[PDB]
RNA sequence: ACUGCAGGGGAGACUGGAAUUCCUGGUGUAGCGGUGGAAUGCGCAGAUAUCAGGAGGAACACCGGUGGCGAAGGCGGGUCUCUGGGCAGUAACUGACGCUGAGGAGCGAAAGCGUGGGGAGCGAACAGGAUUAGAUACCCUGGUAGUCCACGCCGUAAACGGUGGGUACUAGGUGUGGGUUUCCUUCCUUGGGAUCCGUGCCGUAGCUAACGCAUUAAGUACCCCGCCUGGGGAGUACGGCCGCAAGGCUAAAACUCAAAGGAAUUGACGGGGGCCCGCACAAGCGGCGGAGCAUGUGGAUUAAUUCGAUGCAACGCGAAGAA
């Protein structure tokens, strides 16, 4: 706001999988306070993910995120009589946030039956670099690589 | 097929555009690739990014004719005046001397009327 | 009058360099130009760019300032010729010859006008493009008169210090331009003191409605000229004089209004400025606006649809109970 930064909230380690990345994924799936429902999707989709690779799924999850982290985003600004996008650097804890919104966000409009198998396909199609969440990485970058001329207006 | 080892790079940088031509010391033009040759159109040509690609395109096209060392003669009140010189160093050239040949009239001809924007 | 001194004061003739544009060649290839963003335009028939030569016009970077000069308008690239004024000192000379000045006469930025030259750039009118409800404008590409020179006319400007000219007097403090002169004088310091004429800044007495002026008066006084008498009508009509014309100078009345004004004060306001805050925006999450239905309102209808609420701050409000 006006008065500087606000203290960000801590995340406890997930009890089944010893990593903070899984408990940050269950909060993007979470709707309407149904957290035990959102934990039966993320625990369910990771167990479905190890039955098609055999690799441990939190190692599969981090390679799914390293292919959808943006390095440059395209924040907008009005200058004169024409407004145009400005490429800025993405800080690391936003790159985790903006990627997990894209796995959950493009899995809700994917063509399968249950959310457990829609999410488990998008993680596996991003660990290989083929999904639709991966395509938004090289659409955010292409809009940020077509606007290097405007990098001198950094607010 | 022209071959010359020592050259002279001229840079003109206005409020609308930049042009980087590269000549021999006798004054004959070798390569001239500017900010419209590198793909831009409109107000984007005046940006400092469009000057560090115009200077790269004239540098590699001059090194094919054997240019290894240039002299820099900038002129014009532009913002792509410093980024074009640093762009020539990261293309395999040596800058040597940097001069300033901006034309300064001795109160000669009359300037146009001032803009009431 | 004599001796010194400072200066963009004026006039004429000759003349110097940078830059803009064009022309003629050399190299070179697809863009250049332009704006808040574009487009008209230029170019691919060799443009912009880069180098060399040539033609022409206009203005004079640095010195240049808070500064000089002139009655004001105004005045600066250099040189020669001709020429006006000012200041200080000497106190040689004339012996009130002084000041102002109705009418009058001369000078008088810029625009404009006449005849003839010149025309690089800039640029009214003009045209096209964009902006917009429209855009006869702002912004952009072009571009004619004119701006320049010679000889005449015009005679107006916020021609201003919005302050007529001469003189005498009335605390000072502190810069800067032109002189002359005394003290440590050769301690050189080109510092200090005295005096004369410019030019600014701040300040006391005094004046002023206030702001402010204040030894360069808007103070205290005397001599002469111009001018004012509520605001519009109006610096207009008619008459006259000047002018080639555009127009200038002198200058009214009927009628109409009860005001038009000058400085300062408090506030509100700004597409003025500084700093600061709010779910204001940004970063997020979930909605409304579409559908059926419930409830309130506008409208319409009705014998009656009781009345009240009507930007935020009325519309699941008075109504926490209308068969
Ligand atoms: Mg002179
Ligand atoms: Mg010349
Ligand atoms: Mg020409
Ligand atoms: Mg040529
Ligand atoms: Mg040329
Ligand atoms: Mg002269
Ligand atoms: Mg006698
Ligand atoms: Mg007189
Ligand atoms: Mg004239
Ligand atoms: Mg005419
Ligand atoms: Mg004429
Ligand atoms: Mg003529
Ligand atoms: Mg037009
Ligand atoms: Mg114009
Ligand atoms: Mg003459
Ligand atoms: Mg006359
Ligand atoms: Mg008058
Ligand atoms: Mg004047
Ligand atoms: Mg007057
Ligand atoms: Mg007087
Ligand atoms: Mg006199
Ligand atoms: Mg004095
Ligand atoms: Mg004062
Ligand atoms: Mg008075
Ligand atoms: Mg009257
Ligand atoms: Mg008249
Ligand atoms: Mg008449
Ligand atoms: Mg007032
Ligand atoms: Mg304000
Ligand atoms: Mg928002
Ligand atoms: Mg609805
Ligand atoms: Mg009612
Ligand atoms: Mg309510």
């Amino acid at each position: 706001p006006r008065k500087g930064p606000a203290p960000k909230r801590p995340l406890v380690n997930d009890p089944v999988y010893g990593s903070q990345l899984v408990t940050q994924l269950v909060n993007k799936v979470l709707l309407k306070g149904k957290k035990s429902l959102a934990e039966r999707i993320v625990y369910g989709a990771l167990e479905q993910a190890r039955d098609k690779t055999g690799t441990d799924p939190v190692i599969t999850l981090k390679r799914a995120l390293d292919n959808v982290k943006p390095a440059l985003e395209v924040r907008s600004r009005r200058v004169g009589g024409a407004t145009y996008q400005v490429p800025v650097e993405v800080r690391p804890d936003r790159s985790t946030t903006l990627a997990l919104r894209w796995l959950v966000g493009y899995s809700r409009q994917r063509r399968e039956k249950t959310m457990i198998e829609r999410l488990a396909n998008e993680i596996l199609d991003a660990s290989n670099g083929l999904g639709a969440s991966v395509k938004r990485r090289e659409d955010t970058h292409k809009m940020a690589e077509a606007n290097r001329a405007f990098a001198h207006y950094r607010w | 097929k022209k071959n010359v080892p020592h050259g002279a790079a001229h840079i003109k940088s206005t409020f609308n555009n930049t042009i980087v031509t590269i000549t021999d010391p006798q004054g004959n033009v070798i390569a001239w690739a500017s900010s419209g040759h590198v793909g831009f159109k409109g107000s984007r040509k005046s940006t400092p990014f469009a000057a560090q690609l115009a200077a790269e395109n004239a540098a590699r096209k001059a090194q094919d004719h054997g240019v290894r060392k240039v002299d820099v003669f900038v002129k014009g009140p532009g913002s792509g005046r410093e980024t074009a010189i640093r762009s020539l160093q990261a293309a395999g050239l040596e800058v040597g001397a940097i001069s300033d040949v901006t034309p300064q009239p001795h109160n000669g001809v009359r300037p146009p009327k001032r803009r009431r924007v």
